[PDB]
């Protein structure tokens, strides 16, 4: 309700720039992301929000991108590699684990990641698209 | 660079460090490791007006840190007062937290947060939370566990310090990764 004085020169509105305007979506779905802590040897939560598989329209590069909802910080950002393997969790058809050179903190960090979906249907479409993205490269 | 100094205060065990960590990495620390004095952590948000950063002063809640946190409070432009909806003592101590803040920086925007609303049965009911009404503060039920309202304190404060009540958090631009 009450009024406070702003402590900073009010900056101009800028055009909304996502960094994704040069790519197209293959996959978009909300999910829960975990990052394995090497030291403590436990899974830690990394974020909840929309996972996207994006292909650059010119380079044909394909990456995985995830933003935390409400705060909209990036919690995953890495090129998908043919060398990657998605490995279901024992007895779980809702989740997969893989390794990636991730750039969420805007710094290149090797990570092992777990991603869980709410329905096994949502997971299967992710696997499918993920692995289909991997169909490139070669032949 | 546009930034703000944020002091985060509240009883030990209320979830101040947990809240900060959750924003910082996404993790939910199950353990309680009492903060030694203060930890200063940057938190950047993006908005329709540009990048903003909170320099968050995560202070320890134990009494013995009373003298030191008066020094932490100098030049603070905003604050969150944390309490635990599971522990009545922590809501009971809120007035002292407010008092302690206002006696070093008078007219700064302050948010009251009732952390831990994820727990099925509150020991501090909604109708017992009234301090924000007598002190005209902004209140939020929050949870560092389930992310409930967890962006709100920052948005609301952002809106006040920036001076734009319609300020919106926007998607962090996704820079091109390694290769
Ligand atoms: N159930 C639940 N527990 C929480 C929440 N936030 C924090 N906690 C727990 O409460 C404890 C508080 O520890 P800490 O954050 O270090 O307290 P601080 O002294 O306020 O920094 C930790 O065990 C947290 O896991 C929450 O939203 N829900
Ligand atoms: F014990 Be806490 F980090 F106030």
């Amino acid at each position: 309700g009450p009024h406070f004085e702003p402590v900073v020169p009010l900056p101009d509105k800028i055009e909304v720039k996502t960094g994704e305007e040069d790519e197209e979506e293959f996959f978009c779905n909300r999910a829960k992301l975990f990052r394995f802590d090497v030291e403590s040897k436990e899974w830690k939560e990394r974020g909840i929000g929309n996972v996207k598989i994006l292909r650059h329209k010119t380079s044909g590069k394909i990456r995985l991108l995830m933003r935390r909802e409400q705060v909209l910080k990036i919690c995953a950002n890495h090129y998908i590699s043919p060398d990657m393997k998605l490995t279901p969790n024992a007895g779980s058809d809702r989740s997969f684990v893989w390794h990636a050179l991730d750039y969420a903190d805007e710094l290149p960090k090797p990570e092992q990641l777990a991603i869980r979906f709410k329905t096994p249907e949502e997971a299967a479409l992710f696997k499918c698209k993920f692995e289909e993205a991997q169909s490139i490269l070669k032949a | 660079q546009v930034q703000f100094k944020l002091v985060l205060v509240g009883d030990g065990g209320t979830g101040k460090t947990t809240f900060v960590k959750r924003h910082l990495t996404g993790e939910f620390e199950k353990k309680y490791v009492a903060t030694l004095g203060v930890e200063v952590h940057p938190l950047v948000f993006h908005t329709n007006r540009g990048p903003i950063k909170f320099n968050v002063w995560d202070t320890a809640g134990q009494e013995k840190f009373g003298g030191l946190r008066d020094g932490y409070y100098i030049q603070a432009q905003c604050a969150i007062i944390m309490f635990d909806v599971t522990s009545r003592v922590t809501y009971k101590n809120v007035p002292n937290w407010h008092r302690d803040l206002v006696r070093v920086c008078e007219n700064i925007p302050i948010v009251l947060c009732g952390n831990k609303v994820d727990i099925k049965d509150r020991k501090v009911k909604a109708k017992s939370i009234v301090f924000h009404r007598k002190k005209n503060l902004q209140y939020y039920d929050i949870s560092a566990k389930s992310n409930y309202n967890f962006e709100k304190p920052f948005l609301w404060l952002a809106r006040k310090l920036i001076g734009d009540p319609n300020l919106e958090f926007v998607a962090m631009p996704a820079l091109a990764p390694p290769e």
